[PDB]
This record gives structure tokens, sequence and C-alpha cells, in this order.
């Protein structure tokens, strides 16, 4: 299972954003409100290829969680897609970037703005997020964007769609990785 | 599902599929109820899950 890959919670779909560790401990890093009240994560819909529990989940405020692998036998690849991560970095402004998902695959764009707050109502905002062109549609969320083998963040939220165009805001990576103490590999 | 707090600016992307009376399946309760806002209050709720 690789970056962008889908995951499923007893709730609904999400996408997998990062595979991480620590010492010898593996781990998968998502959207915050994918993580929030969920506990065990599963690899399909019929719920039988389990992937492990949530450890940590930040939203509102921030969108990032973190997932504690339990499947021993399950490739852990530290690539999204077929492309290989080597690092993470911070986003700036003009940034050629890609994301890929669960639902819409991969697709590319630009970074247009930094520290964007964005408001998904009822009291749930969020902070210092990453603005971009890119398209995204629901069970994308918590995928990764990246820049080449740089890891630059995890899929939150935004507005319109992968046909007419979008807008996309993304946590940054680097601030969950430094959360959880863990790293790319 | 209540649409009255719609409008919203953005929303999560989660997918926990909604079907409207319009056959297209919305892919979260955001996503519906601002397709239902910008509908003028056309659209409805079908039934929960894929149609």
């Amino acid at each position: 299972i690789s970056g962008g890959d889908a995951i499923y919670s007893s709730t609904g779909r999400c996408s997998l954003g990062f595979n991480v560790r620590s010492g010898s401990t593996y781990y998968f890093l998502t959207a915050g409100h994918c993580t929030d009240g969920a506990t065990t994560w599963w690899a399909n819909s019929a719920r039988t290829t389990v992937l492990g529990t949530t450890s940590g989940s930040s939203f509102p405020n921030n969108d990032y969680g973190i997932v504690r692998y339990t499947n021993t036998t399950i490739p852990k690849d530290g690539t999204v897609g077929g492309q290989d991560i080597t690092s993470a970095a911070n986003a700036t402004v003009g940034m050629a970037v890609t994301r890929r998902g669960s639902t819409t695959g991969t697709h590319s764009g630009s970074v247009t703005a930094l520290n964007a707050t964005v408001n998904y109502g009822g009291g749930d905002v969020v902070y210092g997020m990453i603005r971009t062109n890119v398209c995204a549609e629901p069970g994308d969320s918590g995928g990764p964007l990246y820049s080449g083998t740089r890891a630059i963040g995890l899929t939150s939220g935004g507005s319109g769609n992968c046909s007419s165009g979008g807008t996309t805001f993304f946590q940054p990576v680097t601030e969950a990785l430094s959360a959880y103490g863990v790293s790319v590999y | 599902v209540d649409c009255s707090e719609y409008p919203k600016p953005a929303c999560t992307k989660e997918y926990r599929p909604l079907c409207g009376s319009d056959n297209k399946t919305y892919g979260n309760k955001c996503n519906f109820c601002n397709a239902v806002v910008e509908s003028n209050g056309t659209l409805t709720l079908s039934h929960f899950g894929k149609c």
C-alpha cells in the first residue's frame, strides 16, 4: 500500500497520505478529519484486510492524523503510487505540485498561497493551510501533495471538482512529521 | 440531512455517499448541501448511499 491508495474507517473512505516511521515503528499519515472518531482502518471496502489503528488526530485547527500499522504482512512502500518520496519540504508560492487520491487519481497544479484559513463551518476552522489550484473530490481527503520526490502536504478540503476545476487546501506535512516525531522513508 | 447552514465555502473530502434526486451520487453531505443551494432548493435527497 502506498500514498494515495484508499483507506476505510468505520465511517467512510479517505486516502493514505504518506508512509512514515519512527525507529522500527511504521505508521501512515492521513487527514485529521478522517482520523477523528475512527479507530480501526482497513485496506478494502469489505473490511477484510486490516491496516492498523489511529494513534493520533488533530482537527480542527490543524488537519492531520496518524495510524499505527498493525498488519505485519502488507507492504508499506515509501512512495506515492510508484513515485519515490525521499524527503519533506516546505511549500512556496509558485511551486509545482502533484496530488494523488483514491477517487480522482493524480492531478497537478501550483501552490497559490500559504497560511490560509479555511472555515468548514460549525466551528471547524483550520489555519495555516497551503492553497493550490489542484482539484480534489470526496474520497481524496488525506492523500499526499508532493513535488518531485518531496513530500509537501496532506489533502484537507476545498471546492469545485476535477471536471470544472477547483481549489484545494492542504495541511503542511512538515508540521505533522514534527508533531509525531516521525519521518518519511 | 439538513442544508440550512449552507452554502459553505469549502468542504472536507471524505467519501460518505448520498444519492440526489438528479440520480447523481454526491461524495459527502457538504458536497450535496452545496449543490442543493446551487440549485436554489430544487435538488432533494433520494436515499443515503450510492445511487
